[PDB]
């Protein structure tokens, strides 16, 4: 379930799963740490060798951390969720390797506690024109609109185009739905020869939208 | 629970120069002659990364420009020669007591020369208009400093309440910011008017820059 964001209705139980490689390693343990939006970091608990566990007393009422040696997996279960549990959850793998302690925090999973339903995005082109040009440089992009919940990841040409890409932070609109734009600057010469496709990933809705952006 | 208090809250450092971040603890983080203080770096949009553990031990793959010092209740992270890639929030952590606790973070900004924005305007797509909503986008690209004013004018009437701005964090390579201003109108209100204009005011600009289009042509 790690790097698979989504929704967990209020009063329900969040279950997150992480795949770990190092039950074999020395000093090995998995910590669960969360970061609410716009905020800092909060340690929740750990599972060590032999499934021994330790928990922060703020969540000991509703938190169980477990491991499955069969599937090389560790799980977090947080019962009676509220909007305060909306946060990026990190499965932190730690231990000793080579001559140094290490921590691998993974990608993080944004969990949104909402009674609202998931909605995939509407993707529209920000098309290049004479009004999107500066000295041989043209700007183009994609407007990613009306999605819930966060997050959306945007790539260009399936990761081949990275230089000049700016993906803006999402804005929550009046409607309760999010919107963002991803832009890229390219040579104006490339507009007739190179194909530009925005790859928009909305894992909460199980939706991926590819939009070809064509010159005006 | 041990409380960790970082200073400064925010700082701006020129590339090549030194950054000094301190972390104070409510109680000693020393046990068995070991100072259980860690330092982490959270770059824009990325998970936290361990930089230093046990006050002074560098993690694998951390540049030598990062150094940790201190003991007991007073600790310091020093970046000897700041690079543009160092834009991040830096956090102290104590593992001496359970639960482990973190500081509230210190925001490192990279000081650079003034750069005026490149301004671009995007009319709404016909596909979106069919849905009854028009989103007009103006892009301010690669500028410094962060402060900028974007005003929308529709048929020469300044707009209020119908625009939202989004700003990127400083770029890891050029230390600039980019900003989007999105004007959202009903299809009817969009079709009622002709000239859509984005006026930009920034320190790098001697006079405001206007980007404009007439509804109907390109």
């Amino acid at each position: 379930q790690e790097s698979g964001p989504g929704l967990v209705k209020p009063s329900e139980t969040l279950s997150l799963t992480c795949t770990v490689s190092g039950f074999s390693l020395t000093s090995y343990y998995v910590q669960w740490i969360r970061q609410p939006p716009g905020k800092g970091l909060e340690w929740m608990g750990f599972i060590r060798s032999g499934g021994n566990t330790d928990y922060n007393s703020e969540f000991k009422s509703r938190l169980t951390i477990s491991r499955d040696t069969s599937k090389n997996q560790v799980s977090l279960k947080l019962s009676s969720v509220t909007a305060a549990d909306t946060a990026v959850y990190y499965c932190v793998r730690g231990g000793e390797y080579n001559w140094d302690y290490f921590e691998y925090w993974g990608q993080g999973t944004l969990v949104t506690v909402s009674s609202a339903s998931t909605k995939g995005p509407s993707v529209f082109p920000l098309a290049p024109s004479s009004k999107s040009t500066s000295g041989g440089t043209a700007a183009l992009g994609c407007l990613v609109k009306d999605y819930f919940p966060e997050p959306v990841t945007v790539s260009w040409n399936s990761g081949a185009l990275t230089s000049g890409v700016h993906t803006f932070p999402a804005v929550l609109q009046s409607s309760g739905l999010y919107s963002l734009s991803s832009v890229v600057t390219v040579p104006s010469s490339s507009l007739g020869t190179q194909t530009y496709i925005c790859n928009v990933n909305h894992k909460p809705s199980n939706t991926k939208v590819d939009k070809k952006v064509e010159p005006k | 629970d041990i409380v960790l208090t970082q200073s400064p809250a925010s700082l701006a450092v020129s590339p090549g120069e030194r950054a000094t971040i301190s972390c104070r603890a409510s109680q000693s983080v020393t046990i068995f002659s070991i100072n259980l203080m860690q330092w982490f770096q959270q770059k824009p949009g990325q998970p936290p990364k361990l930089l230093i553990y046990r006050a002074s031990n560098l993690a694998s793959g951390v540049p030598d420009r990062f150094s940790g010092s201190g003991s007991g209740t007073d600790f310091t992270l020093t970046i000897s020669r700041v690079e543009a890639e160092d834009v991040a929030v830096y956090y102290c952590q104590q593992t001496r007591e359970s639960p482990p606790t973190f500081g509230q973070g210190t925001k490192l900004e990279i000081k650079r020369t003034v750069a005026a924005p490149s301004v671009f305007i995007f009319p709404p797509s016909d596909e979106q208009l069919k849905s009854g909503t028009a989103s007009v986008v103006c892009l301010l690209n690669n500028f410094y400093p962060r402060e900028a004013k974007v005003q929308w004018k529709v048929d020469n009437a300044l707009q209020s309440g119908n625009s939202q701005e989004s700003v990127t964090e400083q770029d890891s390579k050029d230390s600039t910011y980019s900003l989007s201003s999105t004007l959202t109108l009903s299809k009817a209100d969009y079709e009622k008017h002709k000239v859509y204009a984005c006026e930009v005011t920034h320190q790098g600009l001697s006079s405001p820059v206007t980007k404009s289009f007439n509804r109907g042509e390109c």
